[PDB]
């Protein structure tokens, strides 16, 4: 029954990891676009071209 | 002078353009591996539908419960996977 | 003796952070299962009868 | 499989640079298509019937 | 005793990583293969009788 | 049984072998076409014709 036992806690274990490593990269891959559209924008913003404040 | 800013700030957005650009290259990528898993696990329990679209026939009843209840397993993964896939779209 | 305690102690630690399924749900997924392996069939016993 | 991967990285890596025609063409140049070689052929399938 | 030890540690350590097939497909392939020679043998003791 | 037993292990690993080999040169061709088809596209890039971004 051990021997049983434990190789289904490793079996479940493996398959959230595999399931965790490919969550990590979506995350991450939405965090560089929600920071490399994101830091775009405020540059704009010195060139707003909309208000009193901006270089043009 | 305000003249030269306007042409380093303008080269720094380069810099992002193509950045983004490779983060889009990494989300698209991960939407091609999460649909391609979809296909093999699929395909095993297409495999395990052929195996229990041998067994029924002739009688052997008893067989097909054992194969298609095995067929279970592998089903609710392809749920799964199938609600993510289209979400990631 | 003593490590059979700290086998449940470290055992029964995470019964608490990975509290084991109610028997609701215990009590539904065979339940919708048996339907589950013999509607999917029911459709195999008549279409390939 | 890893290998895979790097493939499929550096398959879609260009589907951004060159993204695959719209759907609209892709309807449109099939449908007039089907005229192009009826409708050249129209005139062949009469001119010399 | 103890290299038989070694040698069951050995061989044993990748019944893990490679683990023997469950008796379900171990109770079809020879299910089928019996109808696979018969089966097949089926048209060669009937078109060749 | 031993020698009949040990044969079944070199007789499958023997067959597994060969069959691992024709795949490495299959995944290695893929690779080459997946590098050299791709290294074009992007000095293509820099003569797009499609942008103001091009030497073109």
């Amino acid at each position: 029954a051990l021997v049983e036992q434990v190789r289904g806690q490793l079996q479940k274990l493996e398959r959230k990891y595999l399931e965790l490593k490919s969550q990590k990269n979506l995350y991450l891959a939405r965090l560089k676009s929600a920071i490399a559209a994101q830091k775009i924008e405020e540059i704009a913003g010195n060139l707003d071209n909309a208000s009193a404040s901006s270089l043009f | 002078a305000p003249e030269d800013l306007l042409e380093r700030l303008l080269g720094e957005m380069e810099l992002e353009l193509i950045e983004l650009r490779r983060a889009l290259a990494q989300t698209i990528a991960t939407f091609k591996s999460t649909e391609r898993q979809r296909d093999a696990q699929q395909l095993i329990a297409q495999r395990w539908y052929e195996k229990a679209q041998a067994a029924l026939d002739r009688g052997n009843e008893q067989l097909a419960r054992e194969a298609l209840g095995q067929r279970q397993s592998y089903q609710s993964h392809t749920e799964a996977l199938g609600k993510s896939l289209g979400e990631q779209r | 003796e003593r490590i059979e305690t700290k086998i449940l102690e470290l055992e029964a630690e995470r019964e608490l952070l990975n509290p084991p399924p109610s028997p609701l749900d215990k009590k539904f997924e065979q339940w919708e299962e048996q339907q589950a392996v013999e509607a999917t069939l029911a459709a195999m016993k008549a279409r390939r009868s």
